[PDB]
């Protein structure tokens, strides 16, 4: 298989449940947004993903976010979501 | 199709390690990490999962493959290991069954909702 990486999701200013997420390195922001919608039982496009209070583009992969903002930081990668 | 693991408990590190040339790199957990979380004996684990692959690997070799990875660029994610060690480590193959046993739920995202 392909590399897996570990995320921890945090609500910022209806909550999650299981905030630790493992996914494929190729998983993209858009995919995570939809999977989160499913778990929170929301319509599509009601969850945006953020790092350091800025919205992440739909086409960015989890691996990019790691290398660009989390390089040399301890696992898991910390992301936030808004509803 | 994309596979996601959700857990309200921190995740064990997943290691991408080639054990056989024929197989290429595969995903594994350190068995001691699994056994610690469950406080379970090696014996009970192997009895209950007789067909989950466990392999032994030199800690030295383990260190080289793991440090090669950009995702293990933090010193903290490697400090439990010794680059020159001749000790053998046990790796358990990282299956959905193991993820489930360790308390997580596995979800599948398809092109549609």
């Amino acid at each position: 298989t392909r590399e897996q990486l570990n995320l921890c999701l945090e609500r910022l200013s209806s909550v999650l449940q299981n905030k630790y997420v493992r996914c494929s390195v190729r998983a993209e922001v858009r995919h995570l947004r939809r999977v989160l919608c499913h778990r929170l039982m929301l319509n599509p496009q009601h969850v945006q993903l953020l790092f350091d209070n800025e919205v992440l583009p739909d086409h960015m992969t989890m691996k990019q976010i790691w290398l660009s903002r989390w390089f040399g930081k301890p696992s898991p990668l910390l992301l936030q979501y808004s509803v | 199709v994309f596979e996601f693991e959700f857990s309200e408990t921190p995740l064990l590190p997943c290691y991408n390690i080639q054990v056989s040339v024929a197989q290429g790199p595969r995903n594994w957990l350190l068995l001691s990490d699994v056994l610690k979380k469950l406080k379970m004996s090696s014996r009970i684990f192997r009895c209950n999962f007789p067909n989950v692959e466990i392999v032994t690997i030199a800690e030295a070799e383990f260190y080289r493959q793991v440090s090669a990875s950009l995702l293990f660029s933090c010193s903290k994610d490697l400090e439990a290991f010794n680059p020159e060690s001749k000790e053998l480590l046990d790796l358990v193959e990282f299956t959905n069954e193991i993820q489930t046993l360790l308390g997580s739920s596995v979800e599948w995202l398809h092109p549609s909702d």
